[PDB]
């Protein structure tokens, strides 16, 4: 059989967030590190490479000798495991017209920060572009039930989940070992969309 | 053939008459002084009768001879039915009216300063001669008149009569030099000579001289070109992690470059031509006088299946070189308007036509035929056929020669061998030579880059702009003064002649009434054009710290140091509206980048300044981002030399201001609402009152000449402020 | 030559040969492999490639959408017929190079000769991208991103064994990193006007012009070229498979590209660009779907 069950969530950004983007230049009052947006509505964004990257590499430090993460993200080699059953996406910011109403003039603050020399004690400024706090985006995360893995579906569904559990607990973003993270999923349910599969049996293990 | 070199050489030795009688002011006629001059050098009978009698106006019936294609030739080569005035600019007939200037009749080196004319030039001048007509007199008291210094006469000629007129007893023709008319003229008589030993005629005054009206409308020239399609592709295949920095960017567009030399000179030997024919070369296109017969016909259209077939071997579809040729009569001289033009644009038709509908049949089964099982493939380029493992990557045929051509770019001579290198064509490959290992290796062509000397290998003399002050690597670490101050960054530029199509085709209709659009007005034009993007880019570039990846056309795409690339940028314009009389804009793009920063990434943001300063209004520098986009007149006046020497000379002259107070200001410059200027006038008027009394005067005359500026309400002042206290910021980095 | 599908993307990427680089539109063997890699995961490739090498079916590469079809520029039209004033002339062809896309509602004026100033949908952006703590890892993905309200349209015969395939690439994405977010639509089928399917001819002999990048049958091929004006898109690129543990290229196809025109209509081919000693045939769709020009 085949089915196609997405994982809709809203994220929230309980801290900022800086996934940056291609380096312009520098326009000396200007921010020095500005994070990556939507070219069409100016709008950030959260590329789902950096979604798949980063739960990629908090599952693959729970699990270590692997064959589990190959099938669920996908492996250049080995026959089998090509496209691996997980297509992310980008993050669109879905409460644009909210959190204007919340009161603020950009969906994108600028964080000012510097860098202290341990001799010199000489300080050397930046500016930091981060997404607000409480910026919601969307977030979907079809996971394909093919015919050939039918018996290791839930499996598979213990390790999507605690995958996001893993960027509640770290931070999915740039620079975070200094804020910027804390990245908490929220509506986490399993709808299915082209496909025969009942989801009354997952989304209790969701929520 | 055997008598195809003397009629070249008596159309190209012919008016030499005019240099030593110009010169020493000589009571016998320029077809006599040379001419008997000639029997001191060497001894050739054929050549010397033709210079004898090539005017055909001391001696009408007293030479079957070859003077009548000699002055058929030279009177179509000029731009009329052909005294004391020097060469006049090319730019005098040039678009709209301006003042009348004239060059000073100089030689030419690569160490030369250029020779910008001036309106202080109307009378003669003399004195210049002796340097120059000696200089034609030692390497001419030695020569061989044959195909093996065939074309090194050429560069003998363009090296020294390039600004010499040509009879200035004249009312119109002036600024068409004698080494250009002297070209044309013998470009024009071999093809008089192909289409009339082609058609059988052997006695020429009865159609040449008599029956001047019949050969004057017979459609009896091609003008060919090529277009090598597909270049700007894989020169720009370079990206991200590539091995090659830009040594696998300059080894690749000089490459191309020396290609698109060799389609021109192998053409010409499948026919019996040379270099003389061959109007313009350039990045790709080359423009050429042909004979309008079967023979050559059936020579270019199999010689393009030729090169099609070597660039199918080894290129794959990414360069095409595509054939079109123009049958025009002598119809190139001032029915005068929808004449010339209009038959230049037939051969760009017929190569609109040919790049659209690229191959055939046989050509094109043979490539989607299958049978490979390829596992790998060369990561530059894509190809798949002769993979081999240069410093552990997979790479193919040509892009390991490009490694090898770029460690022998620095070379200045470049022979073509036919198992050796990077191949140029059928049974023909490049190979770039020391001096003396000529004699080690053997070849078959010889080409020297940059070169005004004829030198010892008799060569074919290229000219390709390039230079290095150092590598890439330390243009940032070189950024900084003696002092260290000055940002530690790269800048690459990219340049364009603005409309220079435009300003080629149409280009002189507007003087006049349609009588300057000749081919001689075209051809001394691609001269100018060529002699200033390809040998003063080079004087430009002298002292400064940078590098000339490419240079030619109308492109100059450099990377340096910051400081060496505005400089560059500023002179480099400075002397091209001098060298054009302030026609022809130029329109660049300058980019800043930090150091250890890909060359693709690089490039590319630099392209898109070029191109988004196309579209400023047509003329723009842009510095450094998209919304610095300024006028170069509103630039280089305003921005660079004003504004930017007032900052520095109020900057330096005190110690109490800082970069503090400058970047207050820069925020006050690029945020600015109304609210800004009451917030600024608030600001410079609590700092006029804290600074001493020493200097207040001073700082008093630098408020009220930044207020004036930022509130002035037409918003090309503003803006430049912006970009000169960035500079200035910039400049005192530590 | 019935129904097209719009697909409204708002992120993918279109290839080009390289991944620093991206298409605009994506190439109808690109949609053909996506519904054979689609239905060989149902178990329904058997049914499929029998409905695939039929008469009875098209495919078309895609087309931006707004508000309406749009067609690809007839390549080699508008024929010169106005050779006057240089200066902007010479200045329009660089400017309507880059146009390659009409709409229905001028596309006889095209051949009459009008600017048609190049609207802007799809900003063909970049992002560089890094693998962390790792030896080479900056690449550098060409996003394409549609500007809000343009879409893609293959056109097709509305079956709904395709149907459940393109209803399906709503969620398995298409384009080029399916994985990592790019390529995934929503699909809507629409009908088609009847100024574009009254032209959507196959065999009509007269001045035709090209909606997919097709391959000539050798017959139809000798004379495909002698009045076709063309491009030739190189379709070369790894064959994705599921049966080798290795990476092998495909045989490096030359097909005649969109808006190629023609006279004399051909008749196109599945062109196995296959591997040497390889398990299942790797397809290439080339036959095509034309447009009447003069009819
Ligand atoms: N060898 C070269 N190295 C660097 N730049 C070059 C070289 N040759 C040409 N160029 C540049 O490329 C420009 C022409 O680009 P291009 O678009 O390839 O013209 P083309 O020859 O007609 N090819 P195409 O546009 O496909 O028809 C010239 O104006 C130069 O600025
Ligand atoms: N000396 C010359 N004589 C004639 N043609 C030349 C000469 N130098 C370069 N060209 C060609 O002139 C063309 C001008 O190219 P290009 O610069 O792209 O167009 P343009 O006229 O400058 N319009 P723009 O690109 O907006 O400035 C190119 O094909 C060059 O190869
Ligand atoms: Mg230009
Ligand atoms: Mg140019
Ligand atoms: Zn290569």
């Amino acid at each position: 059989t085949f089915a196609k069950i997405k994982f809709s969530a809203q994220i929230r950004l309980e801290t900022g967030l800086h996934i940056g983007g291609s380096d312009a230049f520098a326009a000396i009052g200007a921010i020095n590190s500005p994070v990556i947006k939507d070219p069409i509505t100016n709008l950030p964004i959260i590329p789902g490479s950096s979604l798949k990257g980063k739960m990629r590499t908090l599952l693959a430090k729970v699990y270590n000798e692997s064959d589990i993460l190959s099938r669920l993200f996908g492996n250049s080699k080995d026959k089998r495991f090509k496209m691996g059953r997980l297509i992310f996406r980008d993050a669109f910011l879905s409460n644009a017209d909210e959190l204007d109403s919340l009161g603020v003039r950009s969906y994108t603050e600028v964080k000012f920060e510097n860098t202290i020399d341990r001799i010199t004690a000489e300080a050397n400024p930046r500016q930091i572009e981060r997404a607000i706090r409480n910026s919601t985006f969307d977030f979907e995360l079809i996971y394909e039930i093919t015919d050939e893995n039918e018996n290791q579906v839930e499996e598979d569904f213990k390790v999507i989940r605690d995958g996001l559990k893993l960027l509640e607990l770290d931070y999915l973003g740039g620079s975070g070992s200094r804020g910027y993270g804390k990245v908490a999923f929220e509506n986490l349910k399993a709808t299915t969309v082209f496909g025969n599969y009942d989801v009354k049996t997952l989304n209790e293990l969701l929520t | 053939k055997k008598e195809k070199i003397d009629l070249f050489y008596g159309a190209l030795l012919h008016n030499i008459g005019k240099v030593i009688q110009r010169a020493t002011g000589e009571r016998k006629k320029h077809a006599l002084v040379g001419a008997d001059w000639f029997d001191e050098i060497a001894d050739n009978q054929v050549i010397s009768d033709q210079i004898r009698y090539h005017m055909a106006n001391y001696q009408s019936d007293k030479l079957d001879h070859l003077a009548y294609i000699t002055y058929i030739a030279d009177n179509i080569a000029s731009g009329v039915d052909r005294t004391y005035t020097n060469q006049a600019d090319i730019f005098n007939v040039f678009g709209a009216q301006t003042d009348k200037r004239y060059f000073k009749p100089t030689v030419l080196n690569l160490k030369s300063k250029p020779n910008f004319a001036s309106a202080t030039y109307e009378p003669f001048s003399k004195g210049d001669y002796a340097a120059i007509a000696t200089r034609i007199k030692n390497e001419l008291a030695e020569f061989e008149f044959n195909q093996v210094q065939i074309d090194s006469l050429l560069n003998l000629f363009e090296a020294t009569l390039s600004f010499v007129p040509s009879s200035t007893n004249t009312k119109e023709i002036a600024d068409i030099s004698l080494a250009d008319h002297s070209r044309l003229t013998a470009a024009f008589a071999l093809a008089i000579y192909d289409y009339l030993e082609d058609k059988g005629r052997h006695n020429y005054k009865e159609d040449l001289f008599t029956k001047v009206s019949a050969f004057y409308e017979e459609e009896a020239f091609l003008l060919a070109s090529f277009d090598l399609s597909g270049i700007q592709d894989f020169i720009y295949n370079i990206n991200i992690a590539t091995n090659g920095a830009a040594k696998q960017l300059k080894a690749r567009s000089l490459y191309l470059d020396f290609m698109s030399e060799y389609i021109a000179d192998s053409l010409l030997d499948k026919l019996g031509l040379n270099r003389a024919n061959m109007l313009y070369v350039g990045g790709g296109h080359a423009y050429f006088v042909l004979a309008n017969t079967e023979k050559t016909v059936e020579t270019l259209v199999q010689f393009e299946k030729d090169f099609n077939q070597f660039l199918l071997a080894n290129f794959q579809t990414r360069l095409y070189v595509a054939f079109g040729w123009g049958s025009f009569a002598a119809k190139d001289i001032m029915n005068s308007p929808e004449s010339y033009r209009q038959v230049y644009q037939k051969a760009s038709r017929m190569i609109s036509k040919k790049k659209i509908s690229r191959y055939d049949y046989q050509t094109l089964m043979l490539l989607n035929r299958g049978g490979k099982s390829s596992e790998r493939e060369c990561e530059i380029c894509h190809s798949v056929e002769n993979l081999v493992s240069y410093h552990d990557q997979k790479v193919c045929d040509i892009c390991r020669g490009l490694y090898q051509f770029s460690k022998e770019i620095a070379h200045d001579h470049f022979i073509i061998t036919e198992n050796e290198g990077l191949p140029i064509g059928p049974n023909a490959c490049l190979k770039g030579v020391a001096f003396e290992k000529l004699s080690q290796e053997a070849f078959s062509r010889v080409y020297v880059k940059n070169d005004y000397k004829a030198g010892t290998v008799k060569a074919t003399h290229v000219f390709v702009g390039d230079y290095q002050c150092d590598e890439i690597y330390n243009y940032a670490a070189l950024s900084k003064n003696e002092n260290g101050l000055g940002i530690k960054r790269l800048a690459v530029v990219r340049l364009d002649v603005d409309d220079l199509g435009a300003a080629f085709m149409a280009g002189f209709s507007q003087q006049g009434n349609g009588q300057y659009s000749t081919l001689s007005r075209s051809a001394t034009f691609s001269r100018s054009m060529s002699l200033f993007f390809k040998v003063y880019i080079n004087q430009f570039a002298s002292d400064k710290k940078l590098s000339i990846i490419y240079a030619g056309g109308d492109d100059v795409f450099a990377i340096g140091s910051w400081q060496d690339i505005i400089a560059f940028t500023v002179e480099l314009r400075e002397n091209f509206i001098k060298w054009t009389n302030g026609k022809l804009t130029l329109s660049a793009g300058i980019g800043l980048f930090a150091d250890k920063t890909p060359i693709s990434l690089m490039a590319h943001q630099t392209g898109e300044l070029e191109e988004a300063a196309k579209g400023n209004e047509k003329d723009s520098i842009s510095l450094f981002s998209s919304d610095y986009t300024f006028k170069f007149d509103r630039f280089i006046t305003n921005v660079y030399d004003d504004k930017l020497e007032q900052i520095r000379y109020f900057f330096n002259h005190q110690d109490e201001r800082g970069k503090n107070f400058i970047y207050k200001l820069i925020e006050l410059l690029r945020n600015h609402d109304r609210m800004n200027m009451a917030r600024l006038a608030y600001y410079l008027t609590r700092l006029e009152e804290l600074t001493r009394e020493t200097d207040r005067d001073k700082f008093k005359t630098f408020k009220n000449l930044f207020y004036s500026w930022y509130t002035n309400k037409n918003d090309k002042d503003r803006k430049e402020a912006e970009l000169a206290l960035l500079l200035y910021i910039y400049e005192i980095r530590k | 030559t019935y129904k097209l599908y719009i697909m409204t993307f708002q992120n993918a990427h279109f290839g080009s040969g390289t991944l620093d680089s991206s298409k605009l539109t994506f190439s109808a063997d690109r949609i053909f492999s996506a519904l054979v890699l689609e239905a060989l995961k149902m178990g329904k490739l058997d049914a499929f490639l029998a409905e695939a090498n039929q008469d009875k079916f098209t495919l078309t590469d895609a087309f931006p959408f707004q508000f309406g079809p749009f067609l690809p520029k007839p390549i080699g039209y508008p024929k010169h017929d106005q050779s006057v004033d240089v200066k902007e002339v010479r200045r329009q062809a660089k400017l309507s190079k880059k146009l390659q896309f009409l709409a229905l509602e001028n596309v006889d004026d095209y051949l009459n000769g009008e600017l048609f100033e190049n609207e802007e949908h799809a900003v063909i952006d970049t992002v560089t991208k890094n693998q962390p703590h790792k030896d080479d890892n900056l690449y550098q993905v060409a996003t394409t991103r549609f500007s809000n309200d343009t879409s893609l349209y293959v056109i097709a015969n509305e079956s709904d064994l395709l149907n459940e395939l393109m209803s399906s690439l709503q969620y398995s994405g298409l384009g080029g990193k399916r994985s990592s977010g790019f390529g995934r639509f929503e699909l809507d089928i629409q009908n088609i006007p009847l100024e574009l399917s009254d032209r959507l001819t196959k065999n009509h002999s007269d001045k035709v012009m090209s909606l997919t990048t097709a391959l000539p049958v050798d017959a139809d091929l000798e004379e495909a070229m002698e009045d076709g004006h063309y491009l030739l898109t190189k379709s070369s690129g790894f064959a994705f498979s599921h049966a080798t543990n290795e990476n092998y290229r495909k045989q490096d196809l030359y097909k005649f590209a969109s808006g190629s025109t023609f006279s004399k209509t051909f008749e196109g081919q599945i062109v196995d660009v296959r591997p040497l000693d390889f398990p299942h045939a790797v397809l290439n769709y080339a036959k095509p779907l034309f447009f009447k020009l003069e009819v």
